[PDB]
Parts: structure tokens; sequence; C-alpha cells
């Protein structure tokens, strides 16, 4: 039972506050690393304070939604010059969205 | 968990037979292992560190055995084991020579002079 | 938890300075079977005793062989 | 809670913000030499009156080292103070008791300041004399696989234990590479007439292959052809084409 | 603990060893963590560094005072001669990290073999220095001591010799 | 006074260097301490005045180049072996914090 909860995944990294018991912590990922959660906390936080900035008046919740493929389809339907889901034919999407929409416009 | 069916495991990995295949063994191993159980003799890890630094002698090295002196510290760093004396006894008792009389040479004592 | 992590990892280490110990002296027991004396010899046992089995079961693998 | 636990859980924030910290460990000497050196000089009565630190730990400094040497300036720590790169003094580690540490990071800052001048050097290209352009152009094919051995050494702080010793010999064959940047960069700047001072560059590389006739001849190599090819069209141009050529009378030999 | 002794072996002393410029890396400094005679042990461990300091400093100028190609190349096999220093000097960090009851007698017992590779050839570079040898006659002293008398020194000059002969061997080309 | 400050001296002795509470009495006389574990000390205190000499002699004549090939290789030797004894003593100081 030990032996076999031992083979257990165990940190490379060594400790150099601690040579009692050095199983390592990290050194515990900066914001400039990690990127697909903490991308999602920053953009939350800009999102609200812009929001804050004007009053409450600017409303742009999910730092991203619906999908990316979703999205795209989407566009590529815009092209055919017909209905979509997002138009009848961060919060940075609209302006990237509005030179691919007016492609097919 | 009980001890007599963690002998059956030691069992299974000595032998090619897993345990339910033979019973005549395990026969003799609960009659010896039985009233034996919790130790009868007196202990000492001393005489079995200068006993492993006495067969790293028979092996023709001085090296090895003031090395195996710091691994007997680390043992003693980590304390999880309850008794150091057993395990090293059993360990120099089940060692191979990778290449007399020795009943009147040094050994631990029966508890016969001792009420118990 | 963490320091039941360390504590898996303090396991580890005295497993290594054991396995290193059967190895110097190039003993008949593998890393699989010591597993098991390691449990035995921790309630208290005669080393005496389980000898003379493994010294047994080692000769009933040369009748199985 | 919401983003601040993200923070105190996952990410670091001791030595950036102004924000005092103290780390809780099991001490026992092997990592406790600051302390316990402390404690001695204190018990001694010097009179105390320490100096104002934030406690940076150890892996942090690895960082800020590998980004001044892969040549970006002006970082937290290693800021300049005369014009010179210069380790903050807000530092201890629980052990070295930054004594080891102020001068292993001060050797560092003076190799940072040499780089620190050449990247300036490529700066000032991005806001004719065609050798200087030829001779930033040597310098960068140097700086972009130099930066690339660093930036390696900064994923290896996200993915295994990393320390001082190891940073200074894995980067041994580099820091033998820059002392010949130190000399022939002096060249080409130490000049009036823009044939003069691109002859006195071009010849202290001519010169300096021959002084040492193997890493650095393979170096001086590099930036020997890169910096002759201006001069090869010049004179190819006047050779075939006939007609004598201005540049500001850039090229060498007028008619 | 583990990093200051492996960094004032080295080239950077800290501040429980002060360097003195005519030999340094000095401690007496009484010891209740360690002991009062540990500084003695220590003392004896310093030598080695001290070595090491002095040999660095003398490739730091090189590749009247000296000159010479072969300059240029007796520095560089004196860079070969000290690696198996820096090598060992990791490895004792390595064995530092777990081991929680090591002292500085491990440190004075593994380092006790440089104890012969490093006073033998700090004699041969106070002797180049205090005679002006810079010349083809730097072979004759390698030569002599490469017959030396200890084994560390006596196969560790023979590198140096092979590299010196390296470089005459592209002047006497170009003559020949 | 305790027998662990003591111990700790007696560990040092072994390396030729005098320990806090015993130093060297004579040059050519065994240490001396600055009932029967105070008579056992002069015992094991011998091992150092016993190396003195050994490793004093052997530290000169590895550097005296008047001395010839033949001798210089006998101090490597005398030496090499004198590296296998501290390997006993490295183990020796670091048990502290049985040991008799």
């Amino acid at each position: 039972l030990w032996e076999a909860a031992l083979t257990y995944e165990a940190s490379k990294r060594r400790c150099w506050e601690r040579v009692g018991c050095p199983p390592g912590h990290r050194e515990e990922p900066y914001l400039t690393e990690a990127g697909r959660d903490a991308f999602d906390k920053f953009c939350r936080l800009h999102q609200g304070e812009l929001q804050l900035l004007a009053g409450g008046v600017l409303q742009a919740p999910q730092p991203v939604l619906v999908k990316e493929c979703e999205l795209v389809k989407d566009v590529l339907n815009v092209l055919i010059g017909v209905v979509s889901a997002t138009f009848s034919l961060p919060e940075s999407i609209s302006s990237l969205l509005s030179e691919v929409a007016e492609y097919g416009t | 968990k009980s001890p007599n069916v963690l002998l059956q495991n030691l069992c299974c990995r000595i032998l090619g037979r897993s345990e339910a295949d033979v019973a005549q063994q395990f026969q003799y191993a609960v009659r010896v292992i039985g009233s034996n159980f919790a130790p009868t003799v007196e202990r000492d890890e001393f005489l079995v560190a200068e006993k492993i630094k006495k067969e790293l002698i028979r092996q023709r090295r001085e090296a090895d055995a003031a090395l195996f002196s710091e691994l007997h510290r680390k043992l003693h760093s980590q304390g999880v084991l309850k008794n150091k004396w057993s395990i090293l006894y059993l360990l120099l008792s089940l060692s191979e020579d990778p290449r007399s009389y020795a009943t009147l040479f040094a050994q631990a004592l029966p508890r016969d002079a001792h009420s118990t | 938890a963490a320091a039941a992590a360390a504590n898996l990892n303090a396991v580890r280490e005295t497993m290594d300075v054991l396995l290193e110990i059967s190895r110097i002296l190039n003993t008949g027991l593998d890393m699989e079977t010591l597993s098991i004396c390691v449990r035995l010899c921790e309630q208290g046992i005669n080393p005496e005793a389980l000898s003379s089995v493994i010294k047994e079961l080692r000769k009933a693998t040369e009748a199985l062989k | 809670p919401d983003d601040r636990s993200w923070l105190e859980h996952h990410v670091v924030h001791q030595y950036w913000t102004a924000r005092p910290s103290q780390f809780p460990h099991s001490l026992h000497l092997h990592s406790n030499l600051a302390a316990v050196w402390d404690q001695h000089l204190y018990s001694s009565d010097p009179l105390y009156v320490p100096d104002d630190r934030v406690l940076v730990t150890e892996t942090q400094v690895i960082r800020e080292t590998l980004w001044l040497l892969s040549g970006v300036k002006k970082l937290f720590i290693f800021q300049l103070i005369d014009g010179k790169v210069t380790v903050r003094n807000n530092i201890i580690v629980t052990h070295l008791t930054h004594s080891c540490l102020r001068s292993v990071l001060e050797q560092i800052a003076a190799y940072g300041q040499v780089v620190f001048r050449l990247q300036e050097f490529i700066d000032e290209v991005m806001g004719p004399f065609r050798t200087y352009q030829a001779f930033m152009w040597a310098l960068y094919k140097y700086f972009i696989s130099f930066k690339e051995e660093l930036a390696e050494i900064e994923k290896c702080i996200i993915n295994t234990t990393i320390t001082l010793a190891i940073v200074v010999d894995k980067l041994a064959p580099r820091l033998s590479q820059l002392k010949v940047l130190h000399k022939v960069f002096s060249t080409g700047v130490a000049e009036t007439r823009n044939v003069v001072r691109a002859s006195h560059l071009l010849n202290t590389l001519y010169k300096a292959i021959l002084e040492y006739d193997e890493q650095t001849v393979s170096l001086l190599f590099s930036l020997w052809v890169e910096t002759v090819r201006p001069y090869l069209q010049t004179v190819d141009e006047w050779i075939v084409h006939g007609h004598l050529w201005d540049g500001a009378r850039e090229f060498i030999i007028q008619r | 603990m583990i990093h200051e002794l492996l960094l004032a072996l080295s080239g950077y002393p800290g501040s429980i060893f002060t360097w003195n410029k005519r030999s340094g890396l000095q401690v007496s400094q009484d010891f209740p963590f360690l002991h009062p005679s540990e500084t003695s042990v220590l003392n004896r461990l310093c030598r080695l560094g001290t070595d090491y300091i002095r040999f660095t400093e003398f490739i730091e100028q090189y590749t009247g005072g000296l000159h010479g190609i072969y300059l240029r190349a007796f520095c560089t096999g004196l860079d070969s001669v000290l690696q198996p220093y820096r090598q060992a000097l990791l490895d004792l960090e390595q064995e530092f990290l777990g081991d929680p009851h090591l002292s500085i007698s491990h440190v004075n017992y593994f380092l006790d073999q440089f104890q012969l590779l490093f006073p033998s050839v700090m004699v041969v570079v106070e002797q180049i220095k205090s005679q002006k040898i810079h010349g083809c006659q730097i072979l004759e002293t390698v030569y002599k001591h490469s017959c030396g008398g200890l084994p560390p020194v006596r196969s560790a000059l023979e590198k140096i010799l092979a590299v010196c002969h390296g470089v005459m061997y592209k002047q006497l080309s170009a003559w020949m | 006074i305790t027998e662990a400050a003591l111990v700790r001296d007696i560990l040092y002795v072994f390396q030729g260097i005098d320990g806090k509470n015993i130093k060297m009495n004579n040059t050519e006389n065994c240490y001396k301490v600055e009932r029967s574990l105070r008579d056992t000390a002069v015992r094991l205190s011998e091992l150092g005045w016993l190396h003195n000499k050994i490793r004093r002699y052997t530290d000169q004549r590895s550097l005296d180049r008047s001395f010839g090939l033949v001798g210089q290789s006998f101090c490597a030797a005398l030496h090499q072996e004198l590296r296998e004894y501290y390997r006993l003593l490295s183990v020796l100081h670091s048990q502290l914090q049985s040991l008799t």
C-alpha cells in the first residue's frame, strides 16, 4: 500500500528554503507565463475597470463566448450574404469582428 | 489487513505460483511464523552494523563500509522504522556472496537468563 | 495535502536507503519482496523466523523449475 | 478571494511591489545561514540599525539576470544609478547573508553594462555610413542566438531546481565571446571623415584574427565576412562598371 | 551554508572569509553553531581556494611583462586542469540538497585530492612570474615538472605541452 | 561539565587538530585536556599525536624537489592513505545532532 502510493509524481525542484523535506512547492508562475486562466482573470478585471470608469453603462460580460469555431462559422455565413447567429443580413472582439463581417456585407 | 495473508503476498512474489495455487507451503509458514512472532532475543542495532561491516570486509571492500555508516545515519534521520535491528538482521541473513566455526563468534542473547 | 506528500517523500528516501543496502550485499531479494519484508519487520517479528522460510521458498521454486 | 487568491497562491509579487514579506521554512543551518549570521551580529550589538530590505528569494534574481543578459534594459533590479546597471540593496536571501551575493551580482552587472551599451548602439539605428549598418547586422547575429540561450534557461525556471553555479558555467562560452566585442566596439567609435572612421574599425577585425593565428576566431570570422560586404560591392562597382562613385566619399579609392 | 562555501572556494569570498591580498580567505571566527576548532578545518580547506583565485586572475589578462602566443597556450591548458574541480563542486551541492546532517568535514575530506594538483602548479605560476619566462623556454619548465613526483601534476602538464606544440606546428608549417 | 562537549573535541583530535578543551601537551607528548571516561580519552588522542608526525612529514617532502622523483611518489602514497582515514572522520563528524 505504501509502495503503491509511493510512485506518485514528485517535483524535481528541491527547495532553497527547506533542506528538511524539500519536495518543492514551485517558483510560482508569473502572469507573463500562465495564459489561459490568468488570461481570463486579467480580461475580467480590465473589463470591470473600464465599466467602472464609464459608470456601468457599457456592460460587456464574458472574456470569450461562444467559442472560436462557432464565431468563424458565423462569419463564414456572413460571406454568403444572408442571416447568421450574430447578424441579420476581452470586449475588443467587436473591433476584430467588424472588418471580417464587412467583407461579406 | 493481518500478518498471515501478508506472508502469502511474499509467497506470490518468490514463487511463480499464486497464493491460491499452494497450501502445503502456507501450512509450513503458519507453523514457523506463529509462536515465534514478537521478538524473543535481545536486540542490538550496533552488532548488526558491525556485522554488515564484517561482511563487506569479506567482499574485500573498505570504501563501501564507511558509506554504509552514512546510510545508517540517514536511516535514523528519517526515523520511520520501528525495528531498525530486525530488517537489517533480515537482509544480512539473506546476503549472498558475489565471489567454518562462527557460533563461538558474537551473537544476540536468548533472554532465557531474564524474565520475558 | 502538502505535508502529507512530504511524508510520502520521506518514505521513498528510506526505501531508497534500504534498496541501496539490498544491492551492495547482493542479496536474493528483489524490490517487490522487500516491500513485504518491511511490512513484516514493522510489526515486530523474529528475523530468524522469516529467513528460514525464505530459504525454503527459494528452493521451492527449484521445485517449480 | 477572486483575483487576490489567484495572486496569493500562484504568483509571487514580493520584490516588484514595495510590500515586505516573510517566508516560513524549516530553517536548520543548511538554508538559514543568513538569519543565523544576523543573530550572531545582533548579539554582538553592532548597534542593529539595519538596511531597508523587502526580502526577495534566490530564484527571482535568476530571471532578472537572464533578462539583463538577453539584452533588455531598465528592469527593477540592476537599475542604473550612474548610467551603469547596479543591483538593488533590498535583497536578503535566507542563506549566503548577501555578502557573496552582492559580489556575484556585482560582477554580473559589470557584464550587463557591456551588452547594455551594444544594444543601445543597435537602438540608435532604429532612430549613410554603410559600415556601421553592416556592423550592427553581425552584432545582431550574435544577439539572437545568445538571447535564445538566456530564454531557454528562463523556461527551466518554469518546468527542476536552478541555481547560480548552473547559470555561470552555462554562460562561460558566451562571456568569452563578449570580451572580443568590448574591444571591437571601442574602435568603431574612436574614429572625422566617414572613410577613416570605417577603415579603423575594419582594420581592427583584420588584425584581431591574426592576433590569434578556437571559438573566438569563428566569432571573428563571422564578424569579418558581414562587414567587408559593402566593400566587395563598391570595389566591384568600380571595377566592372567603370565609373567612380561617391557616398559622401565613403569608398576608399577616389580618382 | 551549502552555497556560501561552494562560492568561497570559487572567486567570491563573502563575509565569513575575508580576502587578504597576500593570501586570503581568512577565518578564525569562533562558532557556537559549528565549533571553535572548525576554523582550523576551514583554514586547511582555504589553501585550495586561494590557489584557484590566483589562477583565475592569471588567466583573465592573457588570451618587461610577459607576452607571446605561448602565454595564450599555457593558460588554455590551465583551463582544462581546473575542470574536474568544477564538476566536483557541483556534486557537493547536489549531495547537500537532501542530507540534513552533513558538515564542513565532508568538503574538507572530499577535496583532499586537490591539495596535490593546486599547490604544485601554484609554485609554477610563481616561478613564471618572478623570473620572466614567456617564451619557448616555457616548454622546458613545463617538461621538467611533467616528470614530477606527484601523479596529478605529472598528467596535467602533458595536456598543456601538447597544445603549446600545436601552435608550434602552424609556424613550422608556414615556414617549411 | 557534560560529556557532549568532550565528544565534540575528541572527534577533532582525530584530524590532528586541537579541540576547544583538548590541546597539544608537547610536540612529542600526547594531548592534555584543558573517572573512567577521563582515562579513556588519552588512548584515543594517541591517534592524533601519531598522525601529526606522518602528516607533517608527507606535507613537506611532497613539495621538496631536491628530494627526487622517488619519495615524492612515497609521499603521494602516504597522502593517498590518509584520505581513506578522513573518510571515516567525515561520517564521525556528521553524526552529531549511540555515538560513544
